[PDB]
């Protein structure tokens, strides 16, 4: 909530991912000058020689971008007593940290995690390209400015894409394959051949998820466990 | 997969197909998939006694499929046979550990906790459809993340989260059981409703869309 | 207890106005209004029959808008389901016919010389049962003299515990007042015994009893050195044991005795009352503005009639909704409304049919699609009408078609209309024309701009009271009422709840005694006839 | 065999204390009554 | 399918009702069978109304219930 | 490279495998590194006392390689009877020359300090593990940076670095102990804790990270 007379003003606050699993959960102890959000659509136009044509593929990455001021006279801590340069420190340490341990494509563990405790929007992102900025100018010479600016992942409400458990009923790893292949590895060279013989004169006469209940796709694992069990010819077919 | 319909006053067959479809012409597809006879649909409910199953009257419920699986045959062969059990194909059936909700509601996140029960007499309480959806929720809310013996990144991280109650930690809980719930495909989405920071009592209620 | 967490995946419902409805319905205790704000709760509080059908069908009757929450009463005089059986009288708390299923029994445990209970109802699949009733605790004493007892003696006056005593032989070791003192509570007895040398007590561990120690029952010289013997209090156990839970209560008239598993007797929905007023009465201060009774008779018709013209004289307004019989003629239809030609009602012809959720087809009387409709009208927003909406209904048991849509809707009679395609359900309701005879006035005529007008004229009503009619001062001429006043349009015309208004059109006068004030507004109501010409250059 | 004999661990019973069904442990559901519900029967058999 | 008294209850909860039951049991509930069963029954009715044939005799001389090989 | 764990109460050697390496089914060939017998994780230390170096038992030590020396042989042959020499072998053995502790520390940048010694008995005493580090950072740090007869550029500057005590010199003298101390590869970060000054005396102490 913002100040509005009603509640008190909350602060932004970030979760890293801790490098011994689990988190860190920083917090800014004043909130930032500026607050922009971009939000670019993938739409493009074309211009034919007798009309417009107007085509989207729809919402593409966002950006966001926010700049402050850490504040100077000292400020009690859930754990210490921080002063504005040791917070902007800890900052500068956590983004280094967090860039550098990067170099394997991507962090197989947690993008960073935001919390908009202001206006209620929550999403999960990932440094920009243009990276933690810090500056002092001469003008407010003992005051500390940081410019971030993060590309949007995606709702912090939505687990990860491909972590989503599916369906998977009936069986995604059937014995049958299993047992063919172990039969066929089995067989003597010269079964596997005979095998490959009659496959061949079989396609030569050809012309001229998984469920045991009520499904179709695994009708040839039931048939293509068989001819082995039985001397359907020297060695199985298909 | 499919959606459910309900008959109108003299609801025209051909009404339906348009209506879910945008083409007439479906309607042949549409009354096999549901096993009627030519009387489609009728006004007197008196002649339903004659062939109730192959005879549908206003306010029966019908089953429509949805484009793809319109002219499968297969489809048809089980969409004949679910006529209004066809959640349980996707929702599924799965053994009862839910043995008095009195219990566990009570001693929360520990070890030696559900167990299986058995309902009527001598079959094996086997629990289903939507009241399945229930415990694959409630089973797997309950569970730590770390914990189960195979396929680990089960569970959620709640146990940890019993830190200050001040309110950054409430919406810390929040995101842990948006994250857990819309972990498993059966459900679309997820969004809160309501919280209600108590003195040490956490409470919020949250919607799920369950498919179906 | 300790910490934990709870996840329940509750059934409940499987928004401004509030809802008033009046019926028959066979469960919950009669003649006090309840509050209804869960369909799950409705099927818990009643049971069976029209009241909850109506419910059911009104928080339902279209698919994307719905009633708010929901004042009910019961029109019986449901006694409860009783009976004397040993020494005990017992009560259901379930009103009407449904609890004579009740079953109750007492056998006697010889292994612990104790009581077991047993209640049995069948519709609620309730069949439990409570064992161990006394064996409050146990005491044994360890000292060597020859042999050592314990007494506990009555209040003679009122039957109540007064002392417990030790006695080894003639002596009295301790003893302790029961009537209030310390020990009010059981559990500094069971300090106070282990705590001294020749004796110890301890509880049984089926659950923490600690009555209130003014409950025991008399005893004299009971042998506990051979013996770890129970102190019983056999009756004030049941109220630990049974309170919180299931269908029935036990009160003493003498001696609780066993008996044979038996039933109940006496419930009673009894007679259905010769009239409603006496009970509609209680609906007055309850907050609602929407009241509909679930009944066909004539006389139920005038009295509410008369209760809503009652209830708006006294600042309170309200409207009524009413149906009548299965499937009924023009001739009765007309005839009801010639003896009810008053403002604030509307009469309601067609008898429909409702899937209801249950998958039963319901053919349903007319009455019934009052609620129906009501409910619907009740939860839109303020000034809208069910004029074009559509409802959820099956199928319709009817006479009346287009030329008889303009009979019925012009003589102030509310009617459903068929419509062949795309609109939700095929049904669509024609007007909101209320039941007064001179339809040129639009706020006795239409609904909508009356209940737009009642809440519109309450907020002028509470908003003037507290600047002027506190008498805070004379001094405050009719010049300051006119800038008050444009001030108040001028937000209602910002805000959309009126159309747009004249400012300069406002007129005051005064005496020191009395104000008097004129105003003009335009009014908002839904467009009804459109007119859309065609011209073309050829 | 339902209305008859089941048996004892000793056929030396002489003399039965009780006869139960079971509630829980000793809680009884129904103490059956000795020559009406069940007998003694072999000095070695509950019998109904 | 179900035996005699075997519902003793109604959902409508009307407390009118004292009990109900089915006085005769279900038995109308037939079950699912392909024509391929039919058809091979209605082939082997047709086959073994031939007479003077080898495999009609032998057919016949298994009626006898001592008679098998 | 490994890592070190200990046995828990009840826990089963495949919870182990699965919390480490991700797949339970690694924990067949983990047992080979522990070369445990079949009860390969047993509770009861009176059960151990069937055959001690053959199981492990609750509050015993485990070692967990790295998933890379998880499929070699070598590293299980080793692993298998080596157990504590591990940590030894890992981090080297060599001859001590500490023999002095109290005396070094008294003339640093000076040399002919360092000696051998004798432990045991008719042996040159050596120094194994993190007493093996200690000695050669210590003596490392306390060399000038061109003085060894072969591979120049080994040492520091310490020789050179004294000045007037104001801060920019305790910087450095910062700078230079954590390059020193960060040169070895096995060492993976240095940091400064405390710096401090007493007139003419200059104090401080740093922490390093050792490879487990």
């Amino acid at each position: 909530p913002q100040s509005d007379g009603i509640s008190n003003l909350h602060r932004i606050a970030l979760r890293f991912p801790k490098e011994g699993g689990g988190y860190d959960m920083y917090r800014f102890k004043v909130n930032p000058e500026n607050y922009t959000i971009d939000s670019p659509q993938r739409t493009t136009a074309i211009k034919t020689k007798s009309d417009i044509v107007i085509e989207d593929y729809g919402k593409d990455i966002e950006v966001i971008n926010f700049t402050g001021t850490t504040g100077f006279r000292p400020v009690r801590e859930a754990d210490g007593l921080k002063t504005g340069k040791q917070k902007m420190e800890e900052l500068q340490s956590r983004v280094s940290e967090y860039a550098m341990q990067g170099g394997s494509g991507n962090v197989s563990g947690s993008y960073l995690q935001f919390f908009n405790f202001t206006d209620d929007s929550y999403y999960k992102v990932h440094l920009a390209p243009q990276g933690l900025k810090i500056t002092r100018s001469k003008d407010e010479p003992l005051l500390f400015r940081y410019e971030i600016t993060l590309v949007v992942i995606g709702s912090l409400t939505e687990a990860d894409r491909s972590a989503v458990t599916t369906e998977e009923f009936g069986n995604v790893k059937p014995n049958a394959s299993q047992r063919v292949d172990e039969g066929i590895k089995e067989l003597d060279k010269n079964a596997r051949k005979t095998r490959d013989r009659n496959n061949q004169e079989i396609s030569r006469r050809e012309n001229t998820i998984y469920n045991p209940r009520q499904s179709t796709n695994g009708l040839k694992g039931n048939i293509d466990n068989m001819a082995l069990i039985i001397g359907y010819g020297d060695g199985g077919v298909s | 997969r499919f959606k459910k319909h309900v008959v109108q006053h003299e609801e025209t067959m051909q009404a339906i197909a348009q209506r879910y479809y945008g083409d007439v012409s479906y309607w042949i597809d549409l009354v096999e998939h549901n096993n009627l006879k030519y009387p489609y649909l009728v006004e007197t409910d008196e002649e339903k006694m004659k062939d109730p199953e192959r005879l549908a009257s206003t306010g029966d419920t019908l089953i429509i499929p949805i484009e793809s699986d319109l002219t499968d045959v297969s489809a048809k062969e089980i969409n004949s046979r679910d006529k209004d059990v066809l959640v349980e194909l996707a929702l599924g059936r799965d053994l009862n550990i839910t043995a008095d909700e009195k219990y566990f509601n009570e001693h929360g996140t520990s070890d030696n906790i559900l167990a299986f029960s058995t309902n009527g007499n001598g079959d094996l309480d086997t629990v289903k459809g939507i009241d399945n959806m229930k415990q694959q929720l409630q089973a797997r809310l309950l569970t730590p993340r770390g914990s189960l013996m195979l396929h680990p990144n089960y569970g959620s991280d709640l146990h940890n989260l019993f830190g200050l109650n001040i309110p950054e930690q409430a919406t810390l809980i929040e995101m842990e059981v948006l994250r857990t719930l819309t972990s498993d495909n059966r459900v679309k989405s997820a969004n809160l409703i309501d919280w209600k920071i108590q003195g040490n009592v956490y409470s919020g209620q949250f919607s799920v869309e369950i498919k179906s | 207890t300790r910490p934990h967490a709870s996840i329940e995946v509750d059934t409940s419902g499987i928004s401004e106005k509030v809802f008033c409805l009046i019926g028959q319905a066979e469960g919950g205790e009669p003649n006090t209004v309840y509050e209804l704000r869960n369909y799950s709760q409705a099927k818990r509080l009643f049971r069976s029959g029209e009241l909850l059908d109506a419910i059911e069908l009104a928080w339902g009757s279209n698919p994307n808008y719905t009633a708010g929450r929901i004042l009910a009463m019961r029109i019986e005089d449901a006694k409860p389901a009783s009976a004397e059986i040993g020494g005990l009288k017992i009560t259901s708390k379930i009103y009407g016919n449904v609890a004579n299923n009740i079953q109750v029994g007492l056998e006697k445990n010889t292994l612990s010389d104790s009581l077991r209970l047993r209640v049995i109802f069948q519709d609620d699949r309730f069949n439990e049962v409570y064992d161990n009733i006394g064996n409050i605790f146990t005491i044994k004493y360890k000292g060597e003299e020859a042999n050592a007892t314990f007494s506990v003696e009555h209040d003679e006056e009122t039957q109540k515990a007064s002392r417990l005593v030790l006695k080894v032989g003639d002596q009295e070791v301790k003893s302790y007042d029961l009537t209030g003192g310390a020990y009010d509570y059981t559990n500094a007895i069971i300090t106070d015994i282990n705590q001294l040398p020749d004796f110890e007590a301890k509880l049984s561990p089926f659950g923490d009893k600690n009555l209130e120690s003014s409950k025991l029952d008399k005893i004299e010289n009971a042998n506990i050195k051979d013996k770890a013997v129970y102190v019983k209090a056999v009756f004030g156990d049941l109220e630990k044991q049974t309170a919180y839970n299931g269908i029935v209560s036990f009160e003493q008239l003498k001696t609780i005795e066993p008996f044979e598993l038996t039933k109940l007797k006496g419930g009673t929905n009894g007679e259905p009352p010769a009239t409603w007023a006496d009970k509609l009465d209680k609906f007055a201060h309850e907050g609602g503005y929407y009241i509909v009774p679930l009944s066909s008779k004539q006389s139920v018709h005038a009295e509410v009639a008369s209760f809503v013209k009652e209830r708006s004289d006294a600042g309170e307004p309200m409207r009524a909704i009413v149906g009548g019989g299965f499937n009924e003629s023009k001739e009765q239809l007309f005839g009801r409304q010639a003896s009810l030609s008053n403002p604030r009602v509307s009469l309601v012809a067609n008898s429909g049919t409702f899937v209801m959720d249950d998958g039963r087809k319901n053919h349903v009387p007319a009455y019934m699609v009052a609620v129906a409709l009501g409910g619907l009208a009740s939860g839109l927003e303020i000034g809208e009408s069910i004029t074009f909406k559509p409802l959820r209904v099956s199928s319709l048991d009817q006479i009346y078609e287009s030329i008889d849509l303009d009979e019925l809707n012009e003589n102030g009679i509310i009617s459903i209309e068929f419509v062949r395609n795309r609109t939700n359900t095929f049904f669509r309701i024609v007007d909101d024309v209320t039941t007064f005879n001179d339809k040129s006035d639009p706020v006795k005529a239409e609904m909508a701009v009356g209940e737009a007008n009642d809440f519109l004229v309450s907020e002028l009503k509470v908003q003037l009271e507290d600047q002027f009619i506190g008498t805070r001062t004379i001094n405050t001429s009719a010049s300051i009422i006119k800038d008050f006043i444009q001030s108040y349009l001028g937000r209602k015309k910002r805000d959309n709840e009126i159309q747009d208004f004249p400012a300069e059109d406002v007129q005051v006068i005064v005496e020191g005694n009395e104000a008097r004030i004129s105003m003009t507004v335009y009014p908002i109501r839904s467009f009804k006839k459109i007119s859309v010409s065609l011209v073309y250059k050829q | 065999q339902g209305d008859g004999q089941d048996f004892l661990s000793n056929n030396t019973a002489f003399e039965i204390v009780k006869v139960w069904t079971e509630t829980s442990p000793g809680v009884t559901t129904k103490e059956y009554k000795q020559g009406e519900d069940f007998r003694l029967t072999d000095g070695q058999t509950i019998d109904w | 399918n179900v035996p005699e008294g075997t519902i003793n209850t109604i959902a409508s909860g009307s407390s009118l009702i004292r009990s109900v039951n089915n006085e005769y049991s279900f038995n109308t509930g037939t079950k699912e069978e392909s024509q391929e069963d039919f058809k091979r029954r209605f082939h082997s009715f047709v086959e073994s109304r031939g007479r003077a044939t080898n495999k009609s005799v032998r057919y016949g001389a298994l009626q006898i219930p001592d008679v098998e090989g």
